[PDB]
């Protein structure tokens, strides 16, 4: 259980210079993990996580547009 | 090395009435002897193991 | 799949011909009973406007300037939504 | 197909045996292991 | 080569006498029809 | 049975068809032998009478060519169909191969870990040797040609060189094959991975040694001067064959070392 | 000198009988296999003792028909007889090589044999399908003999196939083009084609086979991740076409017996008829799965299957009619081939519609693996491709031995053959629409009756088989010698005499570039 | 189950088994016209006199007969086809059973809520009771509710096995590591036999499979009982 | 949320006769789920669902053996 | 990648001489270069008792018949973990 974060951590995944997909997914596991967790009856502390590497990696403009995109319901990700 | 293809075409073109697997020599022969042996020997020992396995043998 | 109908699939122009009528064309027949005997109609899309589709960064030199070369209304939603 | 006649003929009573010996040699090696189905399958 | 040729000539086995011929092919035939008969009983015959 | 007046070859009685018979016999059953009551005997004979059929069968070949001239135009059109119809067949044999590559492959089994390569599997790496290999194979495809229009032209020298170099280099890629079966950290009988592999890659393996020997008898042939500049077969056959285990080995590199790994 | 005729042949005569030979002795083989089954299945019970020996005999009942009397006979029998004969060839193109081809039929059959005495032999069926043939549940040599005699068997086919394309394509008279050589020729060269293609496929199959058995591969073992299906894949991916490849030459041998006995100069149609026969071969390379409708393939790949399935009848619908065309206006001669060959026209068609039926992968569910498949493939393979030997065998016998049969004899013969396999068979569609498995040594009391019917029938059939080997003593016996032959000017094979010399076309014939 | 004398197909115990008679019905038609035609022909054309040995035009007639029977085979194919779609269709169970072929015997598992399992062998044919059949019954019945829409997964644990039930137009292979599902729906109670199909050795006729269809009420309380 | 479970429903990943998969992946994400919710301390009342999933089309042998190569350690799947 | 080396890439003895050794001679050499200044050993992988690894359903028919035939001790463990 970590909230002692200081950055998003090397992530194996994408070990490459481009980290365009590090953004994304972790944007969209946690909205995946926040569904599930509010759809089942659950804690959300879990999703907590994937909030904090992608919105520590994940540019202001980009986040703010796909939230805009899910509120409209044309958000292409599978959520 | 040196050409002496004219001089084996010679040798087996001679109207010897030997069957091309012999018409060689001496050699072809025992060649084919030693191939034929081993062909029958083998093959006879062959149906032995058939045999010895046909049977349970343990 | 794979292949091998016996022999006689090179040399001679009654030979290509042959395949031409036997081989050939009757598979367009085929196809064209297939593409027939399923091709009906995809009942038109439900519209949702999602971005990255019904791109417009410069209007079309034609017509209004907002509807494709090719457009089917049946099928093809304008950026706005389905025409009629 | 036209033929000379046969060089050796083979009489009524020749075929008789013969298609005896025939359908002997077809049924008694398999009716005597047949008949002794039991005698094997008792073990 | 001078193999003979005619009519009971081009065959592996000898057809002048047909009696020794019923033999032959009696034996032939019967080894053939006869084999599947002693694998079933031998077989049978190990348990 | 008078004096023929057609263009094919009757050829004479030969005893090696009944011993080239005998010979499959006992290596199969002495595979047979090997595999449950393990013993070698018998298939060690089989793998003898072979060798001395195979070498007598196409010594009187030779003899039939080379030394009395039956073959003519007619029955070098005949040897050309039985050679490509031969090597097709080697097509459909390896295509076995391949389909049971991409069956495994595409859809792995939960057993597997649902995923290619196996959980558990630690696959070479493409770049490395077998990349070597792959450039091996394809400069002998280069230097086999160099080979055959030396020969058209009638240059002795430079056919011999050329086929020299072929030859080494098909064994060079022998070698480094065999280093890495024994390098690699999975086995044939690391489940479906390694069976698919090494059964794949080795009977490959196998032909490129089929083909390195046609080669080298090739070699030995030139070397006594049996080929004229227009009539040899004997190597036309042995460069297709040496291209179809060139093509088969590319098919291998991308599919299962590449792609697949 | 018994040796260097008989066992170091080059001559496609000499080969080409030592095949019928084989080809017959195995027959007998095959025959007594089938009457250990009926014999098991005659009465409610068990005879045999032991359900594995039933096994072990349906299997074996199938690789000797198959492999060892079906093959053998036409095309390495009436293939090599006939084959240069009619394309005015003086031998085939590889006379060494061919005759391997036949020397390892032997030594494969053998280890057949050799399979079915060691162990508990291999009751494994045809199909061999793994796990029940794995290392695990036929544990032993058994299973490993029988794919090597498959192996052996294999590429003395694929040698074969390379010969007769060769030698079909290669050395026919300058003039001649392919569209002039006879319609059994241009059988055998599709049938040739077909081998060379579908055996490899086979022989990868086994020997992933047998490596599972004895290397510790997995190909089939899910727990490697394997997958025994994929052996099916492989295994049927032959075996369609080998359906195919065991009555085309049949389909040849027919047209010519029609062609000849209704005295007509040509068949019907006959580039209608080489079209039917590319087709056929064709399409045969793209069904295989419909032996395998019940296996869990999905939706739509199995309605795929189904309609490739179906089209196979459209050619096949041409040669049918196109004999049937053949025989209008014909001046008929009542001969025993002629015979022969009226009841498989008929019988062929019954098991082929039949196989239209089962061609429905949804009716397939509850048909398949019942004895109405078994019905099938015995009118199609039992009444079709043994049928068409038999004509063959009473029209050439004559070129071949230079004697002719007793006529009436064989008229006798054909008619009691005919009710047997029908009485035996035409009972086995009711088994199986009501439920009936195949390969089950004993049945529930409600199939008791058809059964029974059924294995009565097998003793009439046998009973033709006993007196077809008198009815060949007899024409050996009496010696009638052949005179003269009608329609030599249609049918080169007979030119030459009967029997032809040893050697033929010694000068080639004569054929102008008009 | 097959009675004395039997001819056509078991009874349908369910929808699509139905439709497969109806099917079959209808392709049987076309067979017996073709095989009647067949024989008419063959036997008109053996008997005349009259002779036209000389050469006939080919192509003319052969079109006929390409045409028509590409026309008969759409008409079995479109049939054929829709059926097959339907025992595909989906489908929503109410209840899941999976069943697994071993060597000579096959058994149940129900465990949608509880861990239900049992083996079902074969009553040899002199432990049966009077009115029994021979091969056919199994001491633990698999008991059902009728009239509802089971989902049935088949694998094995050893060699291939099939799983058929003829009367409910049932057949689907036992494949170690492979769960096959297939769709079963009974519209009357009863008992409907079955047969191993897929040759499984030794005893492949000897693993029969029966089915038990009473009402939900009766299937709950014999679940219980089962443990 | 259910609990008013009758069996696994129709699930359109896996639409066709084979559902080797379909008891695979629903067995693997339970164990999935039951970490992360055991992991970040959680629900597991949430991975419920896959577990009934799984628990009804699963064979029994094959749910046995899993959990023993978990147990071992020599679980092939990664969870 | 792709490839164009100008022309002449057929016909002549002295053309493919000329590529056997200015293009695939020296190609061999590069990698070999690379297949060495590369290829040093990979630390033999951790064992785990994987079930669909090391399979035995019968034992070889040579040696003790647990190894494989070109059994490599540094990198292939047996059924029980590697040997030394
Ligand atoms: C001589 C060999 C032979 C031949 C020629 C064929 C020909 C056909 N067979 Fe079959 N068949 C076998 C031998 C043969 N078969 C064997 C051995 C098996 C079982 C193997 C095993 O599992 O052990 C088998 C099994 C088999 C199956 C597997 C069923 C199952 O296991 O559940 C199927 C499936 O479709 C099938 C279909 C066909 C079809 C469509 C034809 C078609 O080629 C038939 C076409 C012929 C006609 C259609 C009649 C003539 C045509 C007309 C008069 C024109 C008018 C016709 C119409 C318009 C309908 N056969
Ligand atoms: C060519 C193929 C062929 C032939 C001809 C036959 C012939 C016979 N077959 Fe069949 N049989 C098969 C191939 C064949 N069979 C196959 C593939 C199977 C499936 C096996 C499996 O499930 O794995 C099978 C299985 C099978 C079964 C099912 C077994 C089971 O499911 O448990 C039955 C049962 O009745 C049967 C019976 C018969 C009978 C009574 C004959 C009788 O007709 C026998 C009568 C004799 C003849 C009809 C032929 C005589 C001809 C000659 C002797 C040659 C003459 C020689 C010259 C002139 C040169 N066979
Ligand atoms: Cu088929
Ligand atoms: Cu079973
Ligand atoms: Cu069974
Ligand atoms: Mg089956
Ligand atoms: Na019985």
């Amino acid at each position: 259980k970590i909230k002692n974060y200081q950055t998003a951590p090397f992530d194996s995944r994408f070990p490459n210079q481009n980290q365009t997909r590090n953004c994304w997914q972790n944007y969209l596991d946690f909205h995946r993990c926040e569904k599930a967790m509010t759809a089942k009856g659950g804690d959300v502390s879990v999703c907590e996580w994937y909030r904090r590497v992608y919105k520590s990696l994940c540019p202001i403009s980009w986040v703010s547009t796909w939230d805009d995109r899910r509120a409209e319901g044309t958000f292409p990700g599978k959520i | 090395f040196e050409n002496r293809v004219a001089e084996k075409q010679k040798l087996f073109q001679e109207d010897n009435g030997l069957p091309v697997h012999l018409k060689g020599g001496a050699t072809d022969n025992i060649l084919y002897r030693v191939t034929m042996t081993l062909c029958l020997g083998g093959t006879l020992y062959s149906l032995y193991c058939l045999g010895w396995a046909s049977f349970p043998h343990k | 799949a794979s292949a091998a109908k016996g022999d006689h699939g090179g040399t001679g122009a009654r030979t290509w011909r042959f395949l031409t009528f036997g081989l050939a064309l009757p598979s367009v027949a085929l196809c064209t009973l297939n593409s027939w005997l399923h091709s009906g109609h995809r009942e038109r899309p439900a519209f949702i406007p999602y971005h990255h589709l019904r791109i417009r960064t410069k209007p079309f030199s034609w017509g209004d300037g907002n509807h494709t070369f090719f457009h089917n209304p049946r099928v093809n939603p304008l950026p706005t939504g389905y025409e009629k | 197909i036209t033929a000379k006649p046969a060089k050796t003929p083979t009489s009524p009573k020749e075929q008789a045996i013969g298609l005896s010996v025939t359908f002997l040699s077809f049924l008694l090696p398999a009716g005597w292991v047949l008949y002794h189905l039991d005698n094997y399958k008792k073990s | 080569s001078h193999y003979e040729e005619g009519p009971g000539k081009n065959i592996p086995f000898s057809v002048e006498n047909k009696w020794r011929l019923l033999a032959m092919m009696t034996l032939f035939f019967g080894s053939g029809f006869a084999a599947p008969f002693f694998i079933v009983r031998h077989q049978l015959l190990k348990k | 049975m008078t004096h023929q007046t057609h263009a094919y070859h009757m050829v004479n009685p030969s005893p090696w068809p009944l011993t080239g018979a005998l010979s499959a016999l006992l290596m199969t059953s002495g595979l047979t032998m090997w595999f449950h009551f393990n013993s070698m005997t018998l298939l060690m004979i089989g793998l003898t009478t072979n060798m001395l059929t195979m070498y007598q069968w196409w010594r009187d070949v030779i003899r039939e060519s080379t030394f009395q001239g039956h073959h003519t135009p007619a029955v070098q059109k005949g040897l050309r169909y039985g050679m490509i119809l031969f090597i097709i067949s080697e097509v459909l044999f390896f295509t076995g191969f391949f389909w049971a590559f991409y069956h495994s492959s595409l859809a792995p089994t939960p057993e597997l870990g649902g995923c290619w390569p196996p959980t558990g599997i630690h696959p070479l790496n493409p770049l490395e040797v077998p990349l070597l290999n792959t450039s091996v194979l394809l400069a002998s495809g280069v230097s086999i040609t160099w080979a055959h229009h030396s020969l058209m032209e009638g240059d002795r020298k430079h056919m011999l060189q050329a086929l020299f170099i072929t030859i080494t280099l098909g064994v060079y890629f022998t070698l480094l094959q065999a280093s890495e079966y024994y390098e690699a950290p999975f086995t044939i009988s690391d489940g479906v991975y390694g069976s698919t592999f090494f059964v794949a890659t080795g009977f490959h393996g196998l032909h490129v040694i089929i083909g390195s020997t046609f080669l080298i008898v090739c070699f030995f042939r030139q070397l006594k001067f049996h080929f004229t500049s227009n009539h040899h077969f004997g190597f036309e056959a042995g460069a297709w064959y040496w291209h179809f285990v060139d093509v088969v080995w590319l098919f291998l590199y991308v599919s299962i070392y590449w792609w697949g790994s | 000198m018994f040796i260097n005729r008989w066992l170091f042949s080059t001559n496609h005569k000499d080969i080409g009988t030592l095949y019928l030979l084989f080809g017959a002795w195995a027959g007998m083989v095959g025959t007594a296999l089938s009457l250990l089954i009926r014999a098991e299945l005659g009465q409610p019970g068990t005879l045999l003792g032991d359900d594995q020996i039933y096994n072990v005999v349906v299997t074996a009942h199938a690789f000797v028909m198959i492999f060892f009397m079906v093959m053998p006979i036409m095309i390495g029998g009436f293939g090599n007889w006939l084959v240069p004969l009619m394309i005015g060839a003086p031998d085939m193109a590889f006379p060494r090589m061919n005759n391997m081809s036949f020397w390892l039929l032997p030594p494969s059959f053998l280890l057949l044999l050799a399979s079915s005495m060691v162990e508990a032999g291999a009751g494994t069926g045809w199909t061999v399908y793994p796990p029940l043939a794995g290392n695990l549940a036929h544990a032993g040599a058994s299973v490993d003999l029988t794919i090597f005699s498959l192996h052996l068997a294999g590429v003395s086919s694929i040698l074969g196939a390379i010969n007769f394309i060769t030698t079909i394509i290669n050395m026919k008279p300058p003039a001649m083009s392919q569209y002039q050589t006879p319609l059994f020729v241009w059988s055998v060269m599709i049938t040739a084609v077909l081998l060379l293609l579908s055996l490899p496929v086979l022989a990868a199959g086994i020997t992933m086979l047998l490596t599972d058995r004895n290397l510790n591969t997995t190909f089939f073992d899910p727990a490697g991740g394997g997958d025994p299906i994929l052996y099916q894949h492989l295994f049927w991916f032959f075996g369609h076409p080998e359906v195919y490849i065991l009555i085309l030459p049949g389909f040849g041998m027919i047209s010519h017996i029609v062609t000849y006995y209704s005295g007509k100069k040509e068949p019907f149609g006959y580039m209608g008829m080489v079209w039917a026969m590319m087709s056929i071969g064709f399409l045969g390379f793209i069904v295989w799965a419909h032996h395998m409708f019940t296996v869990g393939m999905d939706v739509d790949t199995r309605a795929y299957f189904t309609s490739a399935t179906m089209i196979i009848a459209i050619p096949t619908g041409v040669k049918v009619f196109s004999w049937l065309a053949t025989l209008h206006g014909g001046n008929i001669k009542w001969s025993p081939a002629m015979m022969w060959a009226l009841g498989f026209i008929f019988l062929f068609t019954v098991g082929g519609l039949t196989g239209i039926v089962l061609a429905n992968s949804s009716l397939d569910i509850v048909l398949h693996d019942t004895y109405y498949v078994v019905a099938h493939f015995h009118y199609v393979l039992s009444m079709g491709a043994v049928f068409a030997i038999m004509g063959g065998f009473v029209h050439w016998f004559p070129l071949f031995s230079g004697y002719t049969l007793n006529d009436t004899w064989a008229k006798i013969h054909f008619a009691i053959m005919f009710v047997g396999v029908n009485m035996t068979f035409f009972p086995q569609h009711f088994l199986g629409l009501s439920g009936m498995p195949r390969r089950y040594s004993d049945y529930p009391d409600a199939y008791t009756m058809w059964n029974t019917i059924s294995s009565m029938g097998s003793f009439i059939s046998l009973t033709a088989v006993m007196l077809m080997v008198f009815i060949i003593w007899e024409a050996f016996a009496s010696k009638r010698e052949v005179l003269t032959v009608d329609l030599t000017t249609t049918n080169l094979e007979w030119l030459n005499g009967c029997p032809p010399p040893y050697h033929t076309f010694e000068e080639p014939t004569y054929v102008n570039l008009k | 189950m097959a009675y004395p004398m039997q001819l056509g197909f078991q009874d349908a115990t369910s929808p699509i088994m139905e439709e497969l008679l109806h099917f079959h019905d209808h392709t049987l038609m076309i067979v017996f016209l073709i095989s009647s035609l067949v024989l008419y022909i063959i036997s008109l054309m053996l008997t005349t006199k009259l002779t036209h040995t000389s050469t006939m035009d080919a192509q003319e007639v052969e079109t006929i007969w390409t045409i028509l029977p590409a026309i008969i085979l759409i008409l079995i194919a479109l049939p054929s086809l829709r059926i097959l779609y339907m025992m595909d269709e989906i489908n929503n169970p109410s209840l899941t059973v999976k069943t697994m072929g071993h060597q000579w015997y096959w058994s149940y598992e129900y465990t949608d809520y509880e861990d239900l399992s049992f083996d079902s062998y074969m009553i040899p044919t002199s432990e049966l009771k009077p009115g029994e059949l021979r091969l056919l019954e199994v001491d633990n019945r698999v008991v059902l509710p009728m009239e509802m829409t089971i989902r049935m997964l088949v694998s094995s644990e050893d060699v291939l096995h099939s799983w058929a039930v003829p009367s409910l137009g049932l057949k689907t292979d036992a494949i170690p590591g492979r769960l096959n599902q297939t769709t079963l729906m009974s519209s009357r109670p009863g008992l409907y036999y079955g047969q191993c199909s897929e040759i499984c050795g030794s005893n492949h006729s000897f693993m029969p499979i029966v089915l038990e269809l009473v009402p939900l009420k009766y299937f709950e309380k014999w679940s219980a009982s089962m443990l």
